[PDB]
């Protein structure tokens, strides 16, 4: 299990828990954004999802980009006309950090329909770097999920894929999800996926690891269950389309449960 | 942030990296001596290099006595300067210029102990180094040694995903990389420290191959050609070939003859074929080889 770093998984989990509190965006920065809204952010994130599937980027890269965007919008006011430029530079930065083979800058320009220039993307790249002070090794929902997956008895790929979709769905809707930590959304996502596929519940072994119980997860879990019920109707549909693909076991086609018994 | 190039006085060039030159400089207000790594962006067409983004982001969060310290990052005009703490020499220059009659065993023992501390701290902070070699290990005048050059380093997840292939300078590269394995982990850094351990004793590289296959062959001639018993899965690995010559494992006392029993024990566990059996940095700190350890000066 060296691929699962037995000698370091706890040290790592503890550290990510510390780092998610330090890298957290301001819940409700949108109220203080004069010209942009949650609905605009949702459009951007949904687009970033399509960009990632087009360039066959990792899920981690998406998660990082959203992280960078949220933290950036926490201190910088942005006109709606520049919101995409921010997202574009976020996606470039995350790709250079996490992708074996990042897309070239020219390709990031291309996906913006020549709204922006190569010069604009690069100057924004520098701005985001400055605003984040290069703090780019941020914990994601996804980093917690992959560790939670080690606690399956036994491993189920439908469970894994369904958890990543739900966690991904959360990235779209800053309200409410900005009020939860990655580690908590991942927990809710994992339990809901597990309950949906196998009827089972958040394992005691993960209670030990995380300190979280169904009690502590309940609020986030009630929201995620709604997001899941309502997902066929959401204005943004890119994640559902993505998760129809075999790569992800077609999990967006699974029916959500009507109730949780929580 | 806390600094501008107005307050640095260049002293002399000290080296060269992939994206520029390193200088030794002096802070003119505090007296502090530093290493400036200049990275040029003016002559960059894809914005800030991914190497620098990783180096900076990962070093920011690794505060530890055996990891060189990133003190600052300055963006002047068209330029990006990394300010690092200053160490006088790297391990390779010391084995080549001051280890003619050899490195004394206390000093090998102290250095390996400190390297393991630094690497354990890396691994506990989801970071693989992926270029541990003596050139990238910096020594001071007080007896300290520090992991350096994080330009090939990478933040990992648990479990690990497929990362970049063919990482690690060849002489220091682990068999699982040479055999093209889908996944590699923290054990690749231990393999490197193992080669380095041996190299401190002999002052010569342990497996100086001139190609991937020659590297494998040299490893196999020393440690024996691995099979399913010593390393389950090896025969099904992407670049494993059945035609591989089947060399017998030579008695380990013949690989590094000056090494005592404890040393051999430790080294054997650093160079285990199976990455699952290979010792971690964390477990290695307790190995009896370090029982009597101190921190003497170069
Ligand atoms: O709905 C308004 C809007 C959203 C984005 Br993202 C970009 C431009 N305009
Ligand atoms: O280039 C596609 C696109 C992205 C956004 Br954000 C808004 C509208 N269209
Ligand atoms: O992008 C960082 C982030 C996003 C959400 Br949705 C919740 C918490 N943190
Ligand atoms: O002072 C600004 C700064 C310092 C470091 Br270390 C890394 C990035 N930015
Ligand atoms: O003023 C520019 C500069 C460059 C170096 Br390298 C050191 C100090 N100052
Ligand atoms: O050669 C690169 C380097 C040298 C020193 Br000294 C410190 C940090 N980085
Ligand atoms: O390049 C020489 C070589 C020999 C063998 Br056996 C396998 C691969 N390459």
């Amino acid at each position: 299990g060296v691929n699962e770093v037995p000698d370091y998984h706890e040290d790592i989990h503890t550290y990510l828990r510390e780092m998610e509190v330090k890298c957290k965006p301001k819940v409700g920065y949108m109220k203080k954004q004069p010209d942009i809204t949650n609905s605009m952010r949702a459009i951007l994130v949904d687009w970033l999802v399509e960009v990632g599937e087009e360039y066959k980027l990792q899920n981690e890269t998406l998660h990082l980009a959203v992280n960078y965007i949220d933290r950036f919008l926490s201190s910088m006011s942005v006109l709606r006309g520049k919101l995409q430029l921010v997202g574009t530079a976020a996606m470039l930065l995350a790709s250079k950090f996490e992708e074996i083979y990042p897309p070239e800058v020219a390709e990031f320009v291309y996906i913006t329909d020549d709204t922006y220039t190569k010069k604009q993307v690069l100057r924004m790249e520098h701005l985001v770097l400055k605003v984040l002070a290069f703090d780019l090794a941020a914990p994601t929902i996804n980093q917690f999920l992959t560790q939670y997956f080690l606690h399956q008895q036994p491993a189920n790929c439908k469970v894994e894929s369904l958890a990543m979709f739900l966690g991904e769905l959360s990235l779209i809707d800053a309200d409410p999800y900005l009020k939860y930590l990655p580690s908590v959304i991942a927990a809710a996502a994992f339990h809901l996926a597990l309950y949906t596929v196998t009827g089972q519940s958040w394992p005691e072994s993960l209670v030990q690891k995380t300190g979280y119980t169904l009690e502590t997860l309940k609020p986030c879990l009630l929201d995620l269950h709604q997001t899941y019920l309502r997902a066929p109707q959401h204005a943004q549909q890119s994640i559902r389309e993505k998760y129809k693909n075999s790569k992800y076991h077609g999990v967006s086609l699974l029916n959500p449960p009507e109730t949780l018994n929580v | 942030g806390p600094g501008s190039m107005e307050n640095f006085q260049k002293v002399e060039k000290i080296g060269e990296g992939t994206y520029g030159v390193v200088y030794k400089a002096r802070n003119k207000l505090t007296g502090e001596v530093v290493a400036l790594k200049k990275i040029r962006l003016d002559t960059e067409t894809e914005g800030v290099p991914s190497t620098a983004i990783r180096e900076i982001s990962l070093l920011k969060e690794l505060n530890h006595p055996n990891i060189v310290k990133l003190l600052d990052v300055i963006h002047t005009e068209n330029k990006l300067y990394l300010v690092f703490e200053f160490l006088h020499q790297d391990l390779k220059k010391f084995m080549d210029a001051s280890a003619l009659t050899g490195i004394p065993l206390p000093l090998i023992k102290s250095y390996l102990f400190q390297l393991l501390q630094g690497l354990a701290f890396c691994h506990s902070h989801r970071v693989l180094h992926r270029d541990l070699k003596p050139q990238n290990l910096l020594i001071n005048t007080e007896g300290a040694i520090k992991l350096a050059d994080f330009g090939l380093a990478r933040a990992f997840g648990v479990p690990v995903r497929t990362y970049t292939h063919e990482v690690v300078t060849l002489w220091y590269r682990a068999p699982e990389i040479l055999l093209g394995c889908k996944y590699y982990s923290t054990a690749v850094d231990i393999w490197s420290l193992g080669c380095i351990f041996a190299e401190m004793v002999t002052r010569r590289a342990l497996f100086p191959g001139d190609s991937e296959i020659d590297q494998l062959f040299r490893i196999f001639r020393t440690l024996g050609t691995p099979d399913e018993v010593v390393w389950p899965g090896v025969t099904s690995m992407p670049d494993y070939k059945p035609s591989f010559p089947k060399w017998a494992r030579q008695d380990f006392s013949k690989v590094v003859p000056p090494l005592d029993e404890d040393g051999r024990s430790l080294l054997s566990q650093m160079l285990h074929y199976d990455p699952n059996k290979r010792i971690s940095a964390k477990a290695a700190l307790a190995h009896p080889f370090f029982q009597d350890v101190t921190k003497p000066v170069p």
